[PDB]
């Protein structure tokens, strides 16, 4: 009874442990796959790229928001975004559909979120560093940017806007 | 066999699969 | 009391427990309001009448998080993971050192609380730079956490003292748990200590102008994840070594339990990049590695799930349950100390399911920093851990005080537990669901009542859960003090034995157990795994530090 119950319990637990490991392994295969698609573009570039938050609004590519959007490939735009208290420049961000948008985002004060609603763009923006991420917008229109890292009392109302043109 | 113990891990597997496959779908819908 | 003369550890532990729950109660005051907030209902005016020192949503969120997630959980781990091994071994923990650790905690908590209550430290319980709190927040946090180093010394001391009296015996179960537990905590603590000492404290005392945000976040999440396993394993010690008795059965595998724990010693610390998936300056290959390491650490619980469920079933069968379902209804559902953990395990199923989602590298972009994440962790720590600690009142309080639980007090206990479970369940749905709708975490969203229209449905869950938990919390308060400040005191309770379970017969893997008891060796493996997992990244970060001015934006 107890000797038996124990034997059967331990046999089957080993069944479970093998199947679960299996399932974990498959998830790993499925994550890997995503790494090989274009959907991995939203993973940040893990290169260090250091800036000076104290001068970033005075010099460099964040200094003049109406020139944040540069064509860097025959189908590619780099966009220099400032995330700051409490908003995003430029507002709006204007990019064309179909084109690969490299976002290079930074902050002059504290940390912010950059979460593009409707998309997989979700990146922490740290002052002193440039966060780089890649997305292609397939559908034209208006995406909301949401800040999703607490950044002080203005956190709940800090929003931005990406317009994707036809 | 431990019939009940297995029911538990059935539910747990199903919960996990639903969660993970769910969010996988979402990830790709947004990709 | 003669009893306290012979067992002064009962009184220290009692002190750790009460402070923990006080911290719990105070911290938890803010929860219903936060729940109503995530339901788009602003009750903060009401709160600021009752509690006029409270200046904002985010000051309350700081108190809430610091007090529930850091203070109460740690006090609890210190209570359980000293006293349990100490009773198993029937040995006296170093009483001088035990009191040093309680006063360390108490002192540190009070120092950190001063600037928290005064609105000088409204950074969250994560306190990411460059948001800059008062030096007293960092000092008192630092001293609060370091209290655990004393704890670590204590249980190692017990351990060795025992091994000396008992050479060529294996380490007993609860004590093997507690030892791998505390050794795990020491590695993991290093990250934060490092961050506080190299960075947070210099900075906040004014010794250096800036801190590198990336390096602080990396060092934070070194400690930052295994701190949750620090929270969890005290509960698991009870679920494994006590609950089986409460449920009418036995623990069905000593070695399986030891293995769960050992896996936690190895796999708890090298994983922290699963909090930095959306961070710059961390290589994607290292994120994949930590992602894989994170899927592994989910194994000890996948394991726990079977071991524990099987134990529960064995109990229900002993108690007459027939059928695929009948072993469930056969269990002691009128016993709060049984119900609380079991309900917590139930919620743990969707909890861990969301953890597993979070840990997948790219899948985290769906949910990162949305209400989903609070959804995940209220199932894990606000439910399973808190419910466990809660139901231990009904067995561990009497044991420490001689104070009896009336039948009336038992019934109130069931009500609280269930209402807490259910409330947490209802909230988990509103949160996950809102998260999938892109609602951010850490946000006073009722103050932007038109910002999240697509979330109307889950919001009503958050409201409901809000009022349901308010009632549960009220009832918990009433009840705790009803038992704490109670008249009767039967000392033959304090002298009763803790309800440790037996282990089921029979034969086992003696060589497995023996391998696992090579604890020095596993300690170093674990530590190598950290150097390997964190070393190369940290060497680059440190080699390219870019400090920034701190800010106060509240
Ligand atoms: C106690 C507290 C904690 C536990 C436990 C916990 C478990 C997990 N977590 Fe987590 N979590 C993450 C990964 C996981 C995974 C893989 C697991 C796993 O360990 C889960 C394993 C568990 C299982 C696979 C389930 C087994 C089921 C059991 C054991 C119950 C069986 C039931 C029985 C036997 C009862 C039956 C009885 C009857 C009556 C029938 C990640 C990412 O990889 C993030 C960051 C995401 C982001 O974007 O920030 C995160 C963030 C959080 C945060 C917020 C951090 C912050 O504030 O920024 C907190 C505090 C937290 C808490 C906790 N976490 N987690
Ligand atoms: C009456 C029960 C409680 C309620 C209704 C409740 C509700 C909430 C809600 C709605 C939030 C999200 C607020 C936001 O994201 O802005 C939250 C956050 C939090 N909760 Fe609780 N809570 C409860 C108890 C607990 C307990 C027992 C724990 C710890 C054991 C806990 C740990 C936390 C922490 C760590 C935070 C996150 C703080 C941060 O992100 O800075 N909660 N809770
Ligand atoms: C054991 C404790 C569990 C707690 C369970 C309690 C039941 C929940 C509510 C029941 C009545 C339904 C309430 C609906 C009536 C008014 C709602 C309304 O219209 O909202 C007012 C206003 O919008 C706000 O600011
Ligand atoms: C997508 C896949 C579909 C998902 C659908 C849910 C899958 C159920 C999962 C695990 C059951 C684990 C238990 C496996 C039992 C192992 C058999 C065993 O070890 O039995 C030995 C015993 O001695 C014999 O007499
Ligand atoms: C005992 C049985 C042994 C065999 C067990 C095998 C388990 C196979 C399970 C999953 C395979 C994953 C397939 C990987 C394909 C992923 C591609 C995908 O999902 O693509 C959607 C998206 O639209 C594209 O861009
Ligand atoms: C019990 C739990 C129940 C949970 C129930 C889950 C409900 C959430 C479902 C899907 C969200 C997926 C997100 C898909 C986002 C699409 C939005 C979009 O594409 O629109 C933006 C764009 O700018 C237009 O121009
Ligand atoms: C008892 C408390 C438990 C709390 C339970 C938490 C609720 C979350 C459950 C499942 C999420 C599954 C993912 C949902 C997927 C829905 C959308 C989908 O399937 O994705 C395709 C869609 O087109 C994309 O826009
Ligand atoms: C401020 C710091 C004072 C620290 C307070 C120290 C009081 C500790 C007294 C204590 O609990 O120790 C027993 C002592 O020997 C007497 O009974
Ligand atoms: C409790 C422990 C708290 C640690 C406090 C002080 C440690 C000693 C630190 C001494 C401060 C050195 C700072 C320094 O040298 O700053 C250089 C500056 O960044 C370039 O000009
Ligand atoms: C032992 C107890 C306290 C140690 C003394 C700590 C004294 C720290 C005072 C330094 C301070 O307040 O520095 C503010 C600085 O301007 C940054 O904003
Ligand atoms: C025991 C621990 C497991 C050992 C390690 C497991 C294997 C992971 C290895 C390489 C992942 C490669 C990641 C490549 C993703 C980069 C994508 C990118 O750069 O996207 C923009
Ligand atoms: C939307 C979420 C809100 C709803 C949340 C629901 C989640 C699960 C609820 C209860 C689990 C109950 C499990 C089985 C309970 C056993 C009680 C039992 O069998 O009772 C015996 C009786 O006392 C004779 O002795
Ligand atoms: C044992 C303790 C209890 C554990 C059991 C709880 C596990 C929850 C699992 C799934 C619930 C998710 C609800 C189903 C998801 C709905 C999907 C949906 O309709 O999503 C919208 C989509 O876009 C189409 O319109
Ligand atoms: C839609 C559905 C309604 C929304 C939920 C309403 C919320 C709470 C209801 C009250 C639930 C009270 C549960 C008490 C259970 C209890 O304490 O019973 C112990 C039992 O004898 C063995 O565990
Ligand atoms: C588990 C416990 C069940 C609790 C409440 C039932 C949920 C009813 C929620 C119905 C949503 C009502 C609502 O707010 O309507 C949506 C929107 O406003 C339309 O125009
Ligand atoms: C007596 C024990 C069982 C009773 C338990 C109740 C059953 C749960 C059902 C609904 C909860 C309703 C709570 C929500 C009421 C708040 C009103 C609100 O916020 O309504 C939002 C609406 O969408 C405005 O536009
Ligand atoms: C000292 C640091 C303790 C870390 C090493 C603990 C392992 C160890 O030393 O174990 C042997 C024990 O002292 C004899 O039984
Ligand atoms: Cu910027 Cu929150
Ligand atoms: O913390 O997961
Ligand atoms: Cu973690």
């Amino acid at each position: 009874d107890e000797h038996k119950a124990h034997k059967a319990i331990l046999a089957y637990e080993k069944g479970w442990l093998a199947f679960s490991l299996a399932m974990l392994f498959v998830f790993i295969a499925l994550i890997a796959y995503t790494l090989a698609t274009h959907t991995a573009g939203v993973i940040p570039a893990g290169k260090l790229e250091r800036v000076d938050p104290t001068t970033v609004r005075q010099e460099g590519p964040w200094a003049d928001p109406a020139q944040a959007v540069v064509q860097t490939g025959p189908n590619q735009y780099t966009v220099y975004v400032l995330a700051f208290a409490f908003g995003y420049q430029p507002n709006p961000i204007e990019v064309p559909q179909g084109a690969e948008i490299v976002f290079k985002i930074t902050s002059p004060d504290v940390i912010h979120g950059f979460h593009v609603e409707g998309t997989n763009i979700n990146v922490e923006v740290l002052p002193g560093e440039v966060s780089t991420v890649r997305y292609t917008f397939k559908r034209p229109g208006e995406y909301r940017i949401i800040c999703n890292q607490y950044c002080g009392l203005g956190h709940q109302n800090m929003f931005g806007t990406i317009v994707v043109k036809e | 066999k431990p019939k009940g113990a297995l029911a538990v891990i059935l539910v747990l597997t199903l919960t996990i699969l639903v969660f993970w496959l769910g969010v996988y779908a979402v990830f790709f819908a947004r990709g | 009391s003669r009893v306290y003369e012979a067992y002064p550890e009962k009184k220290a532990t009692l002190y750790f427990l009460v402070l923990g729950f006080l911290a719990l109660i105070v911290g938890s005051l803010f929860g219903p309001f936060q729940a109503l907030n995530y339901g788009n209902v602003d009750a903060y005016p009401l709160l600021k009448r009752l509690l006029p020192f409270v200046q904002s949503y985010y000051q309350g969120l700081t108190l809430h998080g610091v007090l529930n997630a850091i203070v109460f959980t740690q006090l609890f781990a210190q209570a359980i993971m000293v006293y349990l091994p100490a009773r198993e071994l029937n040995m006296r923990p170093n009483m001088g050192l035990m009191w040093l650790s309680w006063w360390m905690a108490f002192i540190g908590l009070v120092v950190a609380a001063l600037p928290l209550l005064a609105n000088e430290a409204t950074v969250l319980f994560t306190f990411y730079p460059p948001l800059k709190g008062h030096w007293a927040f960092y000092l008192g946090a630092s001293v609060f956490v370091l209290s655990t180093w004393v704890s670590i010394y204590i249980v190692l001391d017990l351990w060795r003292r025992w091994k000396a009296a008992n050479p060529g015996k294996v380490t007993p179960l609860v004590t093997y748990m507690a030892v791998v537990f505390w050794l795990m905590w020491f590695l993991a603590s290093l990250g934060l200590v490092l961050e506080a000492v190299l960075f947070l404290l210099p900075w906040s005392f004014g010794l250096v102008e800036g801190v590198d945000p990336l390096v602080a976040r990396t060092l934070f999440w070194w400690t930052g994840h295994p701190i949750v396993y620090f929270w969890l394993l005290p509960a698991y010690a009870i679920i494994y070594t006590i609950l089986p008795k409460q449920a009418g059965g036995k623990l069905v595998s000593d070695p399986m339990a030891r293995l769960a724990f050992l896996l936690f010693l190895l796999l708890s610390t090298p994983v922290g990049f699963h909090h930095q998936f959306a961070d710059p300056g961390i290589d994607p290959t290292w994120k994949m590695i930590h992602s894989v390491l994170t899927l592994f650490v989910a194994v000890p619980s996948l394991m726990t799930a079977f071991t524990v469920a099987a134990s529960l079933e064995f109990a229900g069968r002993l108690r007459g349950g027939r059928g695929l379902f009948g072993w469930i209804r056969a269990l002691p559902w009128d016993n709060p100390a049984f119900v609380a953990p079991v309900l917590g395990l139930l919620g743990f199923i969707p909890g861990g399911a969301g953890g597993i989602v979070n840990a997948s590298f790219t899948l985290d972009y769906v949910v990162h920093n949305t209400a989903w994440v609070p959804g995940h962790f209220h199932l894990q720590v606000a439910s399973l851990v808190t419910l466990t600690a809660m139901g231990s009142l009904y067995w561990l309080l009497p044991n420490l005080t001689g104070k009896p639980i009336s039948d009336a007090q038992r019934r109130l206990g069931l009500a609280v537990v269930w209402l807490w479970f259910l409330g947490m369940m209802i909230m988990a749905v509103g949160l996950h669901w809102a998260g999938l709708l892109n609602v951010p975490r850490r946000a006073y969203i009722a103050q932007v009542p038109d910002a999240y229209p697509h979330a109307a449905v889950p919001m009503v869950f958050n409201v409901l859960a809000g009022i349901v938990l308010l009632v549960a919390l009220l009832l918990f308060i009433y009840g705790l003090f009803s038992v704490l400040l109670s008249r009767e005191r039967k000392p033959e309770l304090a002298e009763a034995p803790l309800p440790f379970a037996e282990v089921i017969s029979g034969p086992e893997d003696r060589r497995l157990v023996l391998a696992m008891d090579r604890i020095g060796f596993w300690f170093a493996v674990a530590a190598i795994l950290v150097v390997l997992a964190y070393g190369p990244t940290l060497v680059q970060l440190f080699g390219h530090l870019n400090p920034v001015p701190g800010w106060r934006l509240w």
